[PDB]
């Protein structure tokens, strides 16, 4: 059951698709085959290959007008380190002046970042619960509780030279505060000086951390 | 200069 069409999405037009790598990659459609329960979507990448691709792991090349987004969307967003990567994530937070109107994205790995309205794509046919293709357990099941709860945000205040332990990978670190910027706030490892931009909602922080599981 | 991500909540 080749299609031409299905809805907005048309056979020629350009798209990102997901490779295995887990990168995205700009392209274009080349057909839509219904195959057992839905459709699949067969995209010729523009520097080298071609995949068979569900809905969920292509997006659309354009950048949407922002009030089309919203707190769980699924999208694509430039990750940076340096390079520049496309990846997957959901949409944690919407433009505002608080955050100098970004979008705040919780990528598929757990990375957190600001972006901008030209630095995200959405992707075409996310599932309805959008965190359901995440792989990574301890993210998706992050991702569900934050967005069910979602006005409902608990975060810590943190300042400028404030002095936390700051977990990561199991262990519990000496840092600073050095920068709060939104939602966000940048700590320096204090054994290294390398930085983390960690969400001030999360349990990594010692003071989050010490105020959910008190009870 | 940034270590890679610690994710959103501790490690199990």
């Amino acid at each position: 059951g080749e299609l031409s069409k299905d809805g907005d999405l048309i056979v020629s037009m350009r798209i990102l698709g997901k490779k295995r790598t887990k990168t995205w990659h700009k392209g274009t459609l080349i057909a839509i085959q219904t195959v057992g329960p839905g459709k699949k979507y067969k995209v010729k990448f523009d520097n080298k290959g071609k995949s068979l691709l569900s809905g969920n792991h292509i997006a659309y090349d354009y950048h949407p007008p922002a009030d089309k987004l919203y707190v769980g969307s699924r999208v694509v967003a430039k990750y940076k380190d340096g390079q520049v990567w496309l990846y997957a994530g959901i949409v944690a937070e919407t433009p505002n002046v608080k955050n100098k109107l970004r979008f705040l994205i919780f990528f598929d790995d757990g990375y957190a970042s600001y972006v901008t309205q030209s630095e995200l794509y959405p992707i075409c046919r996310p599932l309805k619960k959008t965190w359901e293709d995440i792989e990574d357990i301890s993210c998706r099941d992050f991702i569900e509780e934050y967005v069910t709860a979602y006005p409902n945000r608990p975060m810590v205040l943190l300042k400028s030279g404030q002095l936390i332990k700051t977990e990561w990978e199991g262990t519990w670190w000496k840092s600073r505060v050095e920068e709060v910027d939104g939602s966000l706030v940048r700590i320096l490892f204090l054994d290294d000086k390398r930085c983390e931009w960690i969400y001030r909602g999360s349990t990594r922080l010692e003071p989050m951390f010490s105020m959910k599981t008190s009870s | 200069a940034r270590k890679s991500t610690g994710g959103k909540a501790p490690r199990k």
